């Protein structure tokens, strides 16, 4: 689990974290439960990570973690959702719905935020290339946000 | 490699037990054609098949002829040859002989004698103790060479199956074998004709009195019937072949098998 | 596989009628077992043709006598003693697979799930598994078409199809599940056996109806999600099966579904290359399809489908056989989904040519011409852009688009140069000729 | 573990057996064998993937009882 | 290699049967080879003359060659056994080579029984290397089955110490 928590840290690869989660949860195979919702929850967050949110659907319906199921596993299911949808309006949803379930800093909000962080980045990216001048409520209105937020978040990226 | 596809054309030469080569070639065929389809559903394509009848129909006949609808390049190894010294070191020797194969990857590697003599003298149980089976286990470990990728096949054309390590035919070793024995009336007298065939007299077609004599003749054995009787022809300076030249090798070589055994 | 110890044909002969008459309607059971104790004598003795005569002897003692239930227990028996001999299983299955097919009752059902029960304990490839497949399809012919059974025939074939399959038997299974499958309207697996399948072709050279099935049956497996491309491809390869089959209607059904397909397809250079091949058929210059073609296949005409849909619209409502066309967009919730499909495809078309052609367009005038407003105008704009289709950039505030790349000084400078030694090549050219000519004319 | 687990290799798998062989089995035999889990019929490994991969390029050398 | 032999079949005898046998075998395939070519039965080329030393084997090779006035090559088996690597094969394929280009020639190979062993395996020793030489030669018998010309005479004193291999239709069969 910590090593896996390191690579997760180093964010250049996150399948090796998956694998040491994995690793870890397997360990703890319903032996220390908090260690175990622990490794699922790094596990799945990864696995997000990977922008392959198609196999979250399998891993949460395989048997241990059924036998691990929680309200912060279902709030990490809706979040795989949300990133399925590429809906970072979801993804925040998901988060305020279950926020002290996900609010650790430690590897669950930075992660949750860095992810937050991609997909404004992906939604302004692949909104913005047929607009060689466009006007920012407009862009606001595309990405169903405010103005402040969006212009901020457009300024942070150009700078 | 030795022997290679062109002359292929024996599919005609074999004659008997033509059910018999097409149920092998329909055995072989097809993961040899197309064994991507194997990989693609996760099923293990076969690896090759048994052949019976110690000194009867061509084996190897069967082996070259088979090989039409399959383009692929026989190749006619020995297994003392491929085992050399007896160690377990002896895969390298298989290893060598299928790169080989690799390298020309349609191939079919004919064995040419796996169960030495199993009509008598020293089985697979006398002499080398399961140094020969030893060695078969490392091509039936081979398996996972590549069979989706590699065009490879091995046909085991064993005298007897007698003494054949009964460990080497269960699912996923050699599994399937195909039986040939001394050739019937039917293929008798088919393979006399088509020995005949390159044989021009006068002669006649009075085939089955010729079966009659010759019952229980391998095919070589037959072959040399007709060898035998151009070669009273030519003794004789006759240009003339009749079917007492028939007569006459026939009961030469019965009686030269009947001395023999 | 063994060698025969002690042969017993001479029992057998003597014995085996005499057993029969003995019990006739089969309410002895210890005949049944005196031949079992008869065929395990041969057995020990390692005889495969008297144990298969034995086998052979009492499934037909169990049919002549009707004991459906005892039969099902006698083969499970049978089939499980020890194994007995192989040859002699098979032969045994082989007569019960003739045997289920001609009695039509309830529970031939049961027979067959007994049968296949019996057989699937291994032993497939080696040892008959064309008597499985006939079981199977027997069991889908029974149940009249449903999901299990069609479940059940996609899970079994691929094995004998790998093993040992028949160029007209095989194939003809192949096709008669795959149509389960699509009826079951499963696609992910129907397209994975379709594809699976469809590598082992170059016998369609000999089709009768079997090259032209297995693509209808894959037409609605391709189009029912978005497939567009291999439509067209796979029409033209039902069309050129009438070449050599001169049936007028179908043959004309067929160019015109080609056709339409064909343009209906997304832009791309293969959809280019294969309308460009399409064009100029001598056979095509008889159907409205030819018109159609011409017009909406090259020099960037304005397809506007308001104006098409009654200029070369009349497919929809009568043609010469219109029976493709009906097919396509006159049916009602698939028909409209491929009207909507050909909207779409017209408004990137006229895109497409709009953008080889000017460089700025007002947004009125861009938004009429695509039949829409500025809103849905600009998003199929950006549809196309994020596909990197077109070269576009958009002003939005002032809604005015340019589509040529900034030219760079270097580049700029350099095509100048080249219009200057293109000009400098050309007074070389022209000086060489006058002069010349002025010297021919001269020449007095 | 470098291929992941692997690449999703099944629970039922663990190298107790095939690994205590006193067999020598250089690292780099090791590392054949794990990249002997090519047999792609499914989409994970299982044990007799190893016990192949065991069985394929070893010497038998065994007797420690004797030994202890 | 002997140019051309000039022993006499009339110096030699005792066997004649077994020596017209192989006459109308090897000879007759050489002088009336048009003969076989319109009968259409290809002539065997192997001849394995077994017997203890003595029986002339090598007189009556030697003279069946003059008879049939072509090339006559004769190889040396007891010291075919060579250390180098595959020496035995290359010699073997070089002899095949030479008789191919010079005339339907007498491959007069002595010591048959020391080429080939009965493959009695044992730990002294097991015929390992030597195998080699002996695939070499069986390959290399089917080389000239067209236009059959060059044929194979082997010697030797006991037929049994060969293995069912060399023994063929098209391999050695006149076992005399
Ligand atoms: N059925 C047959 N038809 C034609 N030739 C045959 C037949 N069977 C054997 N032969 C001849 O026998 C020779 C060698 O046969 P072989 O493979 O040694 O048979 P086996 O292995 O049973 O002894 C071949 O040259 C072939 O011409
Ligand atoms: N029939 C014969 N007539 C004359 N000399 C013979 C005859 N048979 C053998 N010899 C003598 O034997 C010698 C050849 O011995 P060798 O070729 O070694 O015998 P083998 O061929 O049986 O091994 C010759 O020098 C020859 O003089």
């Amino acid at each position: 689990m910590q090593s896996g928590i390191i690579h997760a840290a180093e964010e250049k690869d996150w399948k090796t974290a998956y694998s040491y989660f994995y690793e870890a949860f397997e360990g703890y195979d319903s032996i220390d439960s908090p260690k175990a919702i622990t490794s699922l929850k790094y596990m799945l967050l990864c696995k997000i990570m990977l922008n392959t949110p198609e196999d979250v659907q399998a891993l949460v319906s395989g048997k241990l973690a059924l036998r691990y199921a929680g309200r912060q596993t279902e709030a990490l299911k809706c979040v795989a959702q949300a990133s399925k949808n590429r809906s970072l309006a979801d993804f925040e949803k998901a988060l305020t719905d279950y926020r002290a379930e996900l609010r650790d800093d430690p590897i669950i909000s930075t992660h949750l935020a860095k992810l937050y962080d991609n997909l404004l980045e992906q939604n302004l990216i692949r909104v913005i290339e047929p607009f060689s001048r466009v006007q920012i409520e407009h862009i606001s209105s595309l990405i169903k946000l405010s103005k402040a937020d969006v212009e901020r978040k457009l300024s942070q990226m150009i700078l | 490699m030795s022997h290679e596809d062109p002359g292929n054309v024996s599919y005609s030469e074999i004659g008997g037990l033509s059910e018999q080569i097409r149920e092998l070639r329909e055995v072989i065929e097809l993961p040899l054609t197309n064994p991507e389809l194997f990989q693609r559903v996760g099923i293990i394509p076969p690896k090759g098949c048994l052949l019976y009848g110690p000194p009867g129909t061509g084996k190897t006949l069967l082996a070259r002829a088979v090989a039409s609808q399959l383009d692929c390049n026989f190749l006619k190894v020995v297994s003392s040859s491929i085992v050399d010294k007896y160690i377990g070191e002896s895969a390298r020797l298989i290893r060598e002989m299928f790169n080989y194969a690799r390298d020309h990857q349609p191939c079919i590697i004919f064995m040419d004698e796996i169960d030495a003599i199993g009509g008598r003298r020293f089985s697979e149980g006398t002499s080398a103790d399961r140094e020969i089976q030893r060695t078969l286990m490392e091509l039936l470990n081979q398996m996972d060479g590549f069979d989706t990728l590699h065009r490879v096949k091995m046909i085991m054309a064993t005298n007897r199956p007698d003494t054949l390590d009964p460990a080497l035919l269960r699912p996923g070793r050699l599994d399937r074998k195909i039986h040939i024995d001394l050739p019937n009336e039917q293929a008798r007298l088919d393979i006399l004709k088509i020995h005949a065939g390159p044989i021009t007299k006068h002669g006649e077609i009075d085939y089955e009195a010729i079966v009659k004599l010759s019952d229980g003749f391998n095919g070589a054995d037959l072959r040399n019937v007709c060898t035998e009787a151009g070669m009273f022809a030519i003794r004789a300076d006759h240009d003339f072949v009749v079917q007492e030249d028939f007569m006459k090798a026939v009961r030469k070589v019965a009686d030269s098998k009947k001395l023999e055994s | 596989i063994v060698k025969m110890e002690v042969d017993y044909s001479a029992t057998v002969d003597q014995r085996l009628p005499e057993c029969a008459k003995l019990a006739k309607e089969g309410r002895l059971q210890e005949v049944i077992e005196t031949l079992l104790s008869l065929e395990k004598q041969t057995r020990t003795a390692s005889d495969m043709v008297s144990t298969s005569r034995i086998l052979v002897a009492v499934v037909k003692m169990c049919y002549e006598a009707k004991e459906w239930d005892l039969l099902n227990e006698n083969i499970m028996l049978l089939s499980k003693r020890r194994s007995q001999l192989k040859q002699a299983v098979a032969k045994m299955v082989q007569q019960c697979c003739t045997y289920v097919e001609e009695i039509t009752d309830l529970p031939i059902k049961l027979r067959l799930i007994d049968t296949l029960r019996m057989v699937t304990e291994g032993k497939i490839y080696v040892e008959i598994e064309r008597a499985r497949l006939t079981k199977t399809l027997a069991t889908i012919k029974e149940q009249n078409g449903d999901v299990k059974e069609a479940a059940s025939i996609l899970q079994e074939l691929q094995v004998e199809t790998y093993g040992s399959m028949e160029k007209k038997e095989r194939v003809e299974f192949i096709l008669e599940q795959m149509r389960l499958c699509l009826a079951v309207k499963d696609y992910i697996r129907t397209q994975i056996i379709s594809k699976k399948i469809n590598t082992k072709f170059f016998q369609e050279e000999n089709t009768e109806k079997l090259k032209l099935k297995y693509y209808n049956l894959m037409i609605q497996l391709d189009q029912h999600e978005g497939s567009y491309l291999s439509i067209c491809k796979h029409y033209r390869a039902i069309y050129d099966t009438p070449c050599i089959q001169a049936e007028s209607e179908k043959w004309q059904q067929a160019l015109k579904s080609v056709v339409l397909y064909v343009i209906l397809a997304p832009f791309d250079n293969e959809q280019s290359d294969l309308v460009h091949r399409i064009s100029g058929d001598k056979k095509l210059e008889e159907i409205p399809k030819y018109k159609d073609l011409l017009k909406l296949f090259t020099t960037m005409e304005l397809m506007r489908w308001s104006t098409l849909v009654e200029d070369y619209g009349m497919e929809l409502r009568k043609g010469s056989l219109e029976s493709p066309a009906t097919d396509v967009f006159g049916s009602t919730e698939e028909g409209e989904k491929r009207w909507k499909d050909l909207k779409n495809r017209v408004v990137e078309h006229n895109i497409r040519i709009m953008a080889k052609y000017y460089t700025r367009i007002t947004m009125k005038r861009m938004a009429q011409l695509l039949d829409l407003s500025v809103d849905e105008s600009e998003a199929f704009l950006s549809n196309l852009v994020v596909n990197k289709t077109i070269f576009a950039k958009v002003d939005r505030l002032a809604g005015i688009i340019n589509f040529q790349r900034p030219k760079d000084p270097n580049n700029l400078l350099n095509d100048w140069s080249q219009k200057l030694n293109s000009l400098m090549s050309l007074v070389n050219k022209t000086t060489h000729l006058i002069a010349k000519e002025e010297m021919i004319h001269n020449l007095q | 573990s470098k291929m992941n687990l692997s690449e999703e290799v099944d629970l039922e798998d663990y190298v107790a057996r095939p690994d205590k062989i006193s067999g020598a089995d250089i690292n780099s035999i090791c590392q054949e064998s794990g990249m002997l889990a090519v047999r792609e019929n499914r989409y994970i490994v299982l044990a007799k993937d190893f016990e192949k991969a065991y069985k394929t390029v070893i010497k038998k050398d065994e007797q420690e009882h004797e030994f202890y | 290699v002997d140019e051309r032999p000039t022993e006499q079949y009339s110096d030699i005898g005792g066997l004649d049967k077994q020596i017209q046998e192989l006459v109308e075998a090897i000879v007759l395939p050489m002088n009336h080879k048009e003969k076989f070519e319109n009968l259409g039965i290809q002539p065997p080329k192997g001849v394995l003359m077994y017997g203890p030393p003595g029986t002339g084997k090598t007189l009556l090779a030697r003279a069946c060659a003059a008879q049939t006035k072509a090339t006559f090559l004769k190889l040396a088996g007891p010291q075919l056994v060579q250390m180098f690597i595959g020496d035995g094969a290359k010699l073997v394929r070089d002899a095949f080579a030479l008789a191919k280009e010079k005339a339907p020639s007498i491959i007069f190979i002595d010591e048959l029984d020391a080429i080939g062993t009965k493959r009695f395996d044992s730990e002294k020793a097991g015929d390992r290397e030597v195998q080699r030489t002996m695939l070499e030669l069986l390959n290399q018998l089917d080389g000239f089955q067209p236009n059959t010309q060059v044929k194979v005479i082997a010697a030797t004193n006991r037929v049994d110490i060969l293995d069912p291999a060399l023994l063929r239709s098209g391999r050695l069969d006149r076992k005399i």
